[PDB]
RNA sequence: UUGGUGUGUUU
């Protein structure tokens, strides 16, 4: 749910620029060869946010 | 059935394709639909 | 504002939101002893290009 | 509008350094010296904060849409 | 005091642009309209009179039943939306724009109907005058920016423009020729007529054309033996001699005509050219016989005897000739002495004691804004109202009914007229569609903010386009500070279109009568005591086109009056202008003079201010307090005597230095600075004016440009005519506005080469581009001729990524009292002609819910009409365009003007700046994104900086735009020292200061850093020049001009494929393409093109009469040339359908093309 | 404007939707790259294909 | 010449009617047909025709004849030409002039220069260009969508079956 | 899947 002063793909863009920790990342596989049809908890870090 | 959002008092009121379309609180005649029940998607690039 | 993101694993080739790092200096032979570079110069080559 | 995240040229994340930049401006600093203190030394992360002009305050000047 | 520096002039500009804002010219003259013009257009012709007097098959009932209506006061208010419900409420410009409304007010009027009894109907809404935004008589002049966000109006909006049928329209200041000035033009040679003295008349009140007296010197250069002249008059059919029309105006003898005209009995050359005029005009010797003579040509009617023939001639010489001077009589001295000045003048120019006059000397023109335009069109439909009431009166007096007048005003008249005449601007009554000045009012453009800022100021020129003449297209040199020497479009408009400068103001229109009182207030002498032999040296004085008297010494008077404008006894925008050369002295008060301000140099050796500027620093401290030391804005400067206004006529009589360091004569040989001229001609000048600032000569889309004073001026014109196509932020309320075009540029940066002028277009607080990294270096041939390189990773970081908005529309129609429309989801059964998209995305109520991803070719607004008397509904859906994708924002739903429903939808998506998208420098070095490189493959300097935009070396050295380099350098320095460097032109900012600062902050002096290959790191042999610069985004993309077409839509009329992109038309394989196909000669390709990928069409011919009359039944397979009884001599052909169209058209005009298929001889 | 202003070519298929050229052909068509439009007619027969390929190349 | 141009044929007793392809009705707003101006003008001609034949069948005041005949001549004049010198034009129901047959033939956008000598056609395409030196001299870049839209008919022969079947696939 | 006018912009 969005009702902001900012549009949507705008905020998805800015979220795409956000720095994460990936120190442990090589035991996480690539998305396009991970053994799930659309996302599960083998290859995702699901952020749900609602401020 | 649709939440027609009021343009003035933010009231979620559905109209039965029959009601004259105004604000129930001040006569403000502007409505808009609200967002769907679906989930929107984006690829964040 | 209620948002739900997935996090998946891409490289800078897909897009630069997966940039690991920021800015890379690089230099070799700071005194041009190979004459690989050639200065443009008004007056005199030694004076104007700072060390 | 509102501060971007990285630089446009290099890619050092800068977006956090907006609020600190205004707070350093409040004391009477000069803008170059304020960028000096924040460790912004290439001009890439100097134009990504120095030029930037702020509209989203004006968007929150709209007394409530809903 | 001290030196008035540069920033002191920026104090001056802050006071000006905090008083007026920008668009004074709309607002203040529209205030003039609403305050006075309608009151006087009503009280122009206030009464009608009927009478049905006598012999009504009467009992000799001789009764002057005179039916007399007198119009009175107007009533003015807020706009009002009377609902279909009937309720009235305060409409507002948001509620206007959302609802296709017309921001229009009640204009009421009371009617004083009276009756003569000499025997021998309340506040009607008479019309809706639409109200401009931000006016006094809009409800948003006042009221609290806080509440303006509560009322959806942006504070950095400025208004100026109107609202019609929803959308926004504007008024171009249309540019008419000046009235009532005594011109002389010379005529072209293949003609017996060489010199001309012309005028165009128009009444003082009202400003409306009536007469056009013309003079034509008979005589080519030594052709036309009698070198005498005739006149041409209004309401005649033929040229009439000069001395005869003199004797017609009431001066018969030869001696008094030479006394009126001639000023020198020793000017025997001109006196010699005089004599044949009198010797030709001998045959008409006194007044009434000349009156009878002009009765014979000019519409005095046949058989209408001498006394009424001569009456009519006295009417064309009472009214209908020299009307603007006066329309009462008794001042034949005023009339004839005006014409004696004309004869004086035309003989001055025919002996060439002068140049010819020229068309474009810009004081000799005027301008028409919203004020005079509403005056004219209101006058027109007001006369139409007059005769409508008159029509209804002569029907309800025959049957003699006490009419209430409230069914006697069908007030769709003036509302319908003004609504159409700003809807398309075909300016006039719609039943005067052609012969009318087309394109008055325009769609206002909201693509970006500065574009609107220019476009609200724009003037246009009606020469038409008939005449390719380069004299009206010249930048003629009255233009200093009045129009824009940069901005004008490319092509058909060029030379015409004049953007009012950043020091333009529009002079309103003022009571000339107190100015007359100022004239006679000092002993100006009247016109009836005038003998030029008694006074040859007196000064003859004009008020807007009437010579009103004479006086000896203009100097004391221009001192007094010029100081009374320096005080304020006059309107301070009235140009009191002196000449000394003509022994003449004019005062214009006219509407539409383009004035400009200058710093009043103390031009007078009376005190030590002489040579210096009168502007003190105490005034500067006063402007920085905001008040005077017991309100002090720009108005008090104007009424202080520090700044005087001049229009183009006083531009003749001034003396300017450019900058205030040139007023004192200054102190060398430094090779950084610029070289002002010495001005050592006058040892002791009297400078009267010095410029406030030179970058105030520009237009609004011209002051944006960083250093315009270092370029080749076509690139200045290009940059000004591209600055309007920036993507940016247009107004800050794009959430609530619904407009068909809107685009937000994401990340807008104020340019590091800001000006000092961009404070006053707010562009540093609403920019329309970015600073990306310039690196002018041929890299891999991809910037060969003006293409460029762009780093894809920088776009991925968000470079210039673009919001895209669009508003659609639909409404309900009513096809019967019980038969209306309904936006519903149509079935696949009950409804006719479903669109070949799907319907799934529609909802229960016909309008798609937001949040839903939308593609092209599928519905949003399904307007189903049931066919008036299964399968009885019409599918008339309004779809999304065939090119677009998106996700939907804010789906408006409401009620129309009509009372039925109404819709508007604001779809949106976001466009990635990709390969082919045009970009632009700030010096025109434009082009497309040639290629995209990822991050590592760029060249990169010693620290890690890569670039993002790589214009070509070969783009520079011929285009000669050295300002672009100066911007890049100043950019890099102001980045590193971290502040925005003043690049407003014409300062002492050289290149040397920038060079020294870049070096002394630890760099190379002339820009270069040693950059590398990204594919080796083997150093690039030459050092590469490299920095930031301000970039922008022009409105074109490649996703709007790609198109290809196999087949599809053909017109019914000609079966050749259709025209336009929007219907997926086809291209015009035009004439000169066929020419080059002939030159190559391979005509078999041409027979492919004009037969086979077009209207291939098959007909038949009877071989005897050769025609195509042969009726073709095919499944019965029979034929009959019915003019011949031919059934066998039958062939078919293969011709273009348009060629067949030619044949049917011709045979319907009776020419007979007959096609015999064999050579005959 | 002259008999080279239509010239035949060959097809190379590229993404990223613009027309690509050689830059030696910039002189005869007189095209720069500040946004010109250049059209592309297509033969629909064998005959016209050989016509173009032997003369207008 | 007798069998082709016999100068009693330069006076029209019988003015033909073209078929309605040359004046076909246009959907004003998808229920009502605004007519082409030829239909309006042939209707005006037939109205003045019947008001001619009305006079010789009753009491006729001898210049009522003359004016209705001269009006007939006027309507036949504006059927082929609304540009005749000296006289005002034939006018429509908007304030616009009438589209004659002469206006359908002269001018830049008539049928010949606008439709026959040069016209619009199909199998075209159009875009904005870009330089690319990594190419030969006889090569031009093709965006993919333009390759999708346009096509070329290659004949199915005995030496190209396999690829063309693949292009089906 | 309208016509027909008219305006502004691209080379
Ligand atoms: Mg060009
Ligand atoms: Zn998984
Ligand atoms: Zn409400
Ligand atoms: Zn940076
Ligand atoms: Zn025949």
């Amino acid at each position: 749910m969005n009702t902001s002063v900012l549009a949507d793909e705008f905020i998805s863009h800015r979220l795409g620029l956000i720095p994460l920790v990936s120190e442990d990342v090589e035991e996480m596989k690539y998305s396009r060869d991970c053994t799930c049809e659309d996302y599960c908890d083998e290859c995702s870090v699901v952020l749900e946010l609602s401020a | 059935g649709v939440k027609y959002t009021c343009g003035a008092c933010a009231h979620n009121f559905s109209l039965n394709k029959s009601d004259p379309v105004r604000c129930k609180e001040c006569g403000h005649r502007v409505i808009y639909k609200a967002r769907t029940k679906r989930m929107i998607q984006f690829d964040a690039r | 504002l209620n948002i739900r993101c997935i996090a998946k694993k891409g490289i800078a080739k897909e897009h630069a939101k997966w940039s690991p790092c920021s800015a890379i200096a690089f230099e070799y032979d700071p005194h041009n002893k190979l004459k690989h570079t050639d200065f443009w110069f008004e007056v005199d080559a030694k004076k104007e290009w700072p060390d | 509008m509102i501060i971007p995240v990285r630089c446009f040229s290099c890619g050092k994340v800068v977006g956090d350094k907006w609020d600190a930049y205004l707070r350093l401006l409040e004391e009477g600093k000069q803008e170059g010296d304020a960028l000096d203190e924040l460790k912004l030394k290439r001009y890439c992360c100097r134009r990504m904060v120095l030029t930037h002009v702020d509209l989203i305050e004006k968007f929150l000047r709209y007394n409530p849409l809903e | 005091d001290d030196t008035i520096t540069t920033e002191d002039c920026w104090t001056v500009i802050s006071a000006f642009f905090e008083e007026k804002g920008l668009v004074s010219q709309q607002l203040d003259s529209f205030d003039e309209f609403m305050e006075t013009s309608i009151q006087d257009l009503v009280w122009e012709e206030p009464r009608l009179i009927l009478d049905q007097p006598a012999q009504h098959t009467n009992e000799k009932d001789n009764i002057n039943k005179r039916y007399e209506i007198r119009f009175g006061k107007i009533y003015l208010s807020r706009p009002t939306m009377t609902e279909a419900d009937g309720t009235t409420h305060a409409m507002f410009p948001q509620e206007a724009r959302l609802r296709n409304l017309t921001y229009s007010s009640p204009v009421y009027l009371d009617m004083e109907k009276s009756m003569f009894t000499s025997i021998d109907g309340n506040k009607v809404h008479i019309g809706k005058v639409p109200i401009m935004l931000r006016s006094k008589f809009c409800s948003l002049r006042t009221l609290d920016e806080v509440d303006l966000y509560k009322m959806k109006e942006c504070p950095y909006d400025m208004g100026g423009y109107f609202v019609i049928n929803g959308s926004e329209k504007v008024l171009i200041a249309q540019e008419r020729s000046a009235a009532n000035i005594v011109q002389v033009f010379k005529k072209a040679a293949p003609s017996p007529i060489s010199h001309v003295a012309e005028i165009r008349s128009a009444l003082e009140k009202g400003s409306r054309l009536i007469s056009t007296m013309q003079i034509k010197l008979y005589g080519r250069e030594d052709k036309g033996t009698g070198r005498t002249i005739k006149a041409t008059l209004p309401y005649v059919k033929q040229d009439i001699p000069i001395v005869i029309v003199f004797r017609a105006l009431g001066v018969v003898p030869d001696g008094e005509i030479l006394q009126h005209i001639c000023y020198d009995e020793n000017d025997w050359q001109m006196l010699e050219m005089l004599k044949p005029c009198i010797e030709e005009g001998f045959v008409i010797q006194d007044k009434e016989v000349a009156l009878d003579f002009i009765g014979r040509r000019g519409s005095a009617a046949l058989g209408i005897r001498r006394e009424k023939r001569i009456q009519y001639a006295k009417d064309i010489l009472q009214k209908e000739l020299l009307p603007h001077i006066t329309q009462e009589e008794g001042f034949e001295t005023r009339k004839t002495f005006f014409l004696g000045y004309m004869v004086n003048r035309l003989l001055l120019c025919a002996l060439e004691r002068k140049d010819q006059d020229d068309r474009d000397h810009f004081g000799k023109k005027r301008l028409d804004l919203a004020g005079p335009l509403l005056a004219n069109l209101f006058r027109i439909l007001f006369r139409k109202l007059t005769r409508e009431i008159y029509r209804y009166m002569q029907r309800c007096i025959e049957t003699d009914r006490d009419f209430n007048l409230n069914l006697a005003v069908k007030s769709t008249t003036i509302t319908s007229g003004l609504k159409y005449s700003l809807a398309t601007g075909n300016w006039g009554e719609q039943k005067k569609a052609m012969s009318s000045r087309a394109g008055v009012s325009q769609v206002l453009n909201r693509y970006t903010y500065s574009s609107t800022l220019s476009h609200l100021r724009r003037t246009n020129t009606p020469i038409g386009r008939d005449g390719k003449l380069a004299k009206p297209r010249q930048l003629h040199n009255t233009h200093w500070g009045l129009v824009c020497p940069a901005e004008t479009p490319e092509g058909q408009a060029c030379g015409l279109v004049k953007n009012l400068s950043l020091l333009s103001g529009i002079s309103i229109g003022s009571p000339s009568e107190p100015i007359i009182n100022f004239l006679e207030e000092w002993g100006m002498e009247p016109l009836e005591d005038y003998d030029p032999a008694q006074h040859t040296k007196s000064t003859r004085i004009f008020v807007n086109g009437v010579w009103t008297g004479i006086h000896r010494d203009p100097s004391m008077l221009v001192s007094t009056m010029r100081d009374l404008r320096r005080s304020g006894a006059i309107s301070p925008e009235v140009s009191i202008i002196r000449d000394i050369r003509e022994r003449e002295f004019k005062i214009f008060t006219d509407v539409g003079r383009v004035y400009r301000p200058l710093f009043i140099v103390e031009d007078d050796e009376s005190k030590d201010n002489k040579g210096e500027l009168r502007i003190t620093k105490e005034h500067i401290r006063k402007i920085q307090q905001g008040y005077d030391d017991d309100v002090y804005g720009w108005s008090s400067l104007v009424t202080s005597g520090v700044i005087e206004y001049v229009d183009g006529e006083e531009e003749e009589t001034i003396m300017i230095a450019m900058t205030p360091e040139d007023l004192q004569t200054r102190s060398l040989n430094d090779t950084a600075k610029r070289i002002k001229p010495e001005m050592s001609t006058s040892s002791h000048h009297t400078f009267t004016h010095c410029e406030i600032h030179p970058s105030m000569i520009l237009g609004v889309a011209a002051s944006i440009i960083p250093f315009p004073d270092h370029n080749q001026s076509p690139r200045n014109t290009y940059q000004s005519a591209m600055g309007k196509q920036a993507m940016g932020v247009f107004l800050t309320n794009y959430n609530v506005r619904m407009d068909t075009m809107a685009n937000i540029l994401y990340y807008p940066q104020k340019p590091l080469a800001k000006t000092q002028a961009m404070e006053y277009l707010k562009f540093r607080e609403l920019p329309a581009g970015q600073n990306a990294i310039v690196a002018i270096a041929c890299y891999s041939g991809y910037n060969q001729e003006d293409s460029m390189i762009m780093n894809q990773s920088s776009i991925d970081r968000g470079l210039f990524r673009s919001l895209f908005f669009r508003s659609y529309m639909d409404q309900e129609k009513r096809f019967g009292i019980s038969i209306v429309e309904e936006f519903e989801k149509p079935t696949r059964a009950t409804t006719l002609r479903l669109k070949h998209g799907t319907y799934e995305k529609l909802d229960e109520d016909g309008l798609i819910a937001p949040g839903v991803r939308v593609s092209g070719d599928d519905i949003i607004i399904g307007k189903t009409t049931p066919i008036p008397p299964y399968h009885t509904k019409r599918d008339a859906s309004t779809p999304l365009r065939s090119t677009e994708n998106g996700i939907v924002d804010q789906v408006l739903l409401t009620t129309n003007q009509e009372g039925l429903k109404f819709v508007k939808v604001r779809m949106r998506t976001t466009k990635v700046p990709q390969i082919g998208d045009k970009f632009a420098s700030r010096h025109g070095q434009k082009g497309t994104i040639g290629v995209t490189y990822r991050h590592e493959d760029m060249p990169f300097s010693a620290e890690g900086i890569v670039p993002d935009l790589i214009i070509n070396p070969h783009a520079i050295p011929s285009r000669m735009t050295v300002a672009h380099l100066i911007e890049c350098l100043l950019s890099k320095v102001g980045s590193i020292r971290g502040y925005e460097g003043d690049a407003t032109p014409f300062t002492d900012l050289t290149v040397d200061a920038v060079s020294n600062l870049l070096r002394d902050n630890g760099y190379q002096s002339r820009g270069f850093e040693v950059m590398y290959n990204g594919h080796t790191g083997k150093k690039l042999m030459a050092q590469v020049f490299f920095g930031p610069t301000y970039y922008q985004r022009l409105r074109h993309m490649v996703d709007d001009k790609i198109h290809a077409r196999a087949r599809g839509p053909v017109q019914v009329l000609t079966r050749q494929p259709v025209e336009g992109r929007s219907r997926d038309g086809g291209l015009r394989f035009g004439e000169m393409e066929r020419d080059c196909m002939i030159a190559h000669g391979a005509a078999g390709f041409l027979k492919e093109r004009l037969m086979e990928a077009s209207d291939a069409f098959r007909v038949h011919v009877c071989g005897i009469c050769g025609l195509m009359s042969v009726i073709a039944n095919l499944k019965k397979n029979q034929f009959e040339c019915r003019s011949c009884k031919n059934k066998t001599n039958i062939y078919q052909l293969h011709i273009p359908y348009a060629a067949k169209l030619l044949f049917q058209e011709l045979m319907a005009m009776n020419i007979a093309p007959r096609l015999y298929t064999e050579r005959s001889g | 404007l002259h008999k080279m202003s239509m010239m035949a070519h060959r097809v190379k298929v590229m993404p990223y939707s613009t027309f690509r050229l050689n830059l030696s052909v910039t002189s005869p068509y007189n095209a720069d790259f500040d946004g010109d439009e250049m059209n592309l007619h297509v033969p629909q027969s064998e005959e016209t294909r050989a016509e173009l390929s032997q003369l207008c190349a | 010449n007798e069998d082709y141009a016999r100068p009693e044929w330069m006076i029209i007793t019988v003015l033909p009617v073209p078929p309605p392809q040359v004046r076909p009705s246009i959907a004003m707003d998808e229920t009502t047909q605004g007519q082409d101006d030829l239909t309006h003008k042939l209707s005006d001609i037939l109205k003045a025709n019947i008001n001619v034949q009305k006079l010789e069948m009753d009491g006729s005041p001898q210049h009522i004849i003359n004016e209705v005949e001269q009006l007939l001549q006027f309507h036949v004049a504006t059927y082929m030409d609304n540009d005749i010198a000296g006289q005002p034009q034939a006018l429509q129901k908007s304030g616009r002039p009438v589209k004659a047959i002469r206006a359908r033939l002269k001018g830049k956008e008539g049928r010949l220069r606008g439709n026959l000598m040069g016209k619009r056609v199909d199998f075209s395409a159009r875009t904005v260009i870009s330089g690319d030196p990594n190419l030969e001299l006889d090569q031009v870049g093709v965006p993919i969508s333009i390759a999708k839209t346009l096509s070329y008919p290659e004949t199915v022969t005995q030496y190209n079956i396999h690829r063309l079947t693949e292009y089906v696939r």
